[PDB]
C-alpha cells in the first residue's frame, strides 16, 4: 500500500 | 481578494457547504477569504482550512505522480514534460498560497500550543509537498524548512500536549514520513513512529471513550506505516 | 482562446494524459482547443471530448444536487441559495460551452451518421443538464431543444445504424431517462428502454465477441433502469 | 440506486 499521512 | 466583500461567518458557512458538496477548490477559496479577514481561527475553522487545501493539493500530487511516472518511462516530444510542469507549477502555487497564509499571519498570532502546533505542522506539510517535486538549487533549503517547522512543532507538542493528542499524533505521523521518503532517514522514521505509538498506548488509560477512538484511529496509521517499512 | 498556440496533435496528446491523471477540467480545455482548430474529430477524439465534459459536468451536477437538497430542507440566511446559484451558474457555463462547440461547427460539418448522431446526442444531453436546473420563462424551450436533438439523432440512428450500435444504445438510454425524469413521460421512457433492449438482443447473433461485449454492457444499463422503474 | 446514463 501507499504509506499514510 | 475576491472574498473581501463576503462576511466571515458567511465564508465559514459556505466552506462547510462546499465540503458536503465535495467542492474542495471552492472550500479552499472560502477559507482563504476567511483567514484574510485577519481574525484568529477556531479549532473547527482550522480543520476546515486544513481539509480544504489537503484535498486540493491531494489531487494535484496524485496527478503529478501519474504524469511523472509516464515522463520517466518516456526517458528509458515535449508534451509529457510540458503538462507535468503545468500541474507542478499549479501545485506549487497552492503550496505557496498556504505558506503565505501561515506566514501572514496565522502563526505569529497563534499563542496557544494547540493552535501554534497546528499551523507549524501545516507549514512542514506544505514545504514537504514542495520538496516532493523540487529538484534544483534550493531543494535542500525547502527540505530544511520542512524539518525546522516540524521540529518546532514537535518540541511544543512534547512540552504542552499529552502523548495521545490527535494533532501531536498526526504531526508525528507526518514527520516520520518526511524522514522516510524526503530526508532519506528511514531509521529515524521508524524510531519516531515506534516511540510515538508506544507513548500514546501508555496514555490511553486516561482517556474517555470518544478521545480513545480519536487517538487509536491515528495510532493505527502509525502501525500501518511501521508494518509497511519493517 | 488560450489553446490557440498549441498544436492540434499536442492538444489531443495532453487530453489523454489529463484523462490518465484524472484532470478532467484540463482534459476539457484541451479538447475545446482541439475542436476550435476547426478540423472534424475522429471517433476517438469525439470520445475524448464527451468523456472530458461528462466528468466536469458530472461533478457540478452532483454538487448541485447536494446543495439543492440542503436548500429545500431549509425551506420547510441567503448563503445556501447563493452558493447553489454559484454552482448552477458554473454548470450552465459548461453546458453553454459544449453547445457552442456543437453549434460552431461540429454538427453542420458532421456528414457521417456515426459522427452526426454522436453530436446530436451530446446536444440533447447538455440541453437536458440545463433542464435539470431550469425553472423559469424558458424551461419548456430548453426541454423541447433536448427533445428535438434527441429525436433527430434517433431518426438517423434507426435508418443508418444497427440496433446493437453502442452509440445508438447510449442515445436510447439517455432519451429514455429524459422521458422519465425531465418530460414526465414515464411510460414513454419504459417503452423505449424495452424496445431498444429487445431489438438489440435480436441482433447480437451478428456480432463478434468484442462487439458483443460493447453492446451488452449498455443493454445491461437499459435493464437496470427498467428494473428500477417497474 | 440512481438511474443510469
Ligand atoms: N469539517 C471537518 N472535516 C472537521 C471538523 C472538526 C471539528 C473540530 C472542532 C469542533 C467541531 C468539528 C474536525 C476534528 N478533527 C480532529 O480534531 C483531528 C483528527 C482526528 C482523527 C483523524 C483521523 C484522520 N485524521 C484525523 C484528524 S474535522
Ligand atoms: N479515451 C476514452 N475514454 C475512449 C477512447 C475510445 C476509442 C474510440 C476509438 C478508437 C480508440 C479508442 C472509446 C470508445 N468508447 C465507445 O465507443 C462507446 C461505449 C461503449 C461501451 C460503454 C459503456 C459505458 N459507456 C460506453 C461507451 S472511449
Ligand atoms: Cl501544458
Ligand atoms: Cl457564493
Ligand atoms: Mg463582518
Ligand atoms: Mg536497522
Ligand atoms: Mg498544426
Ligand atoms: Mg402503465
Amino acid at each position: 500500500r501507499r504509506r499514510q499521512t | 481578494g475576491a472574498m473581501g466583500s463576503m462576511e466571515r461567518a458567511s465564508l465559514i458557512q459556505k466552506a462547510k457547504l462546499a465540503e458536503q458538496a465535495e467542492r474542495y477548490e471552492d472550500m479552499a477559496a472560502f477559507m482563504k477569504g476567511a483567514v484574510e479577514k485577519g481574525e484568529e481561527l477556531s479549532c473547527e475553522e482550522r480543520n476546515l482550512l486544513s481539509v480544504a487545501y489537503k484535498n486540493v493539493v491531494g489531487g494535484q500530487r496524485a496527478a503529478w505522480r501519474v504524469l511523472s511516472s509516464i515522463e520517466q518511462k518516456s526517458n528509458e516530444g515535449p508534451e509529457v514534460r510540458e503538462y507535468r510542469e503545468k500541474v507542478e507549477t499549479e501545485l506549487q502555487g497552492v503550496c505557496d498560497t498556504v505558506l503565505g497564509l501561515l506566514d501572514s499571519h496565522l502563526i505569529k498570532e497563534a499563542g496557544d500550543a494547540e493552535s501554534r502546533v497546528f499551523y507549524l505542522k501545516m507549514k512542514g506539510d506544505y514545504y514537504r509537498y514542495l520538496a516532493e517535486v523540487a529538484t534544483g538549487d534550493d531543494k535542500k533549503r525547502i527540505i530544511d524548512s520542512a524539518r525546522s517547522a516540524y521540529q518546532e512543532a514537535m518540541d511544543i507538542s512534547k512540552k504542552e500536549m499529552p502523548p495521545t493528542n490527535p494533532i501531536r499524533l498526526g504531526l508525528a505521523l507526518n514527520f516520520s514520513v518526511f524522514h522516510y521518503e524526503i530526508a532519506n532517514s528511514p531509521e529515524e522514521a521508524i524510531s519516531l513512529a515506534k516511540t510515538t505509538f508506544d507513548e500514546a498506548m501508555a496514555d490511553l488509560h486516561t482517556l474517555s471513550e470518544d478521545s480513545y477512538k480519536d487517538s487509536t484511529l491515528i495510532m493505527q496509521l502509525l502501525r500501518d506505516n511501521l508494518t509497511l517499512w519493517t
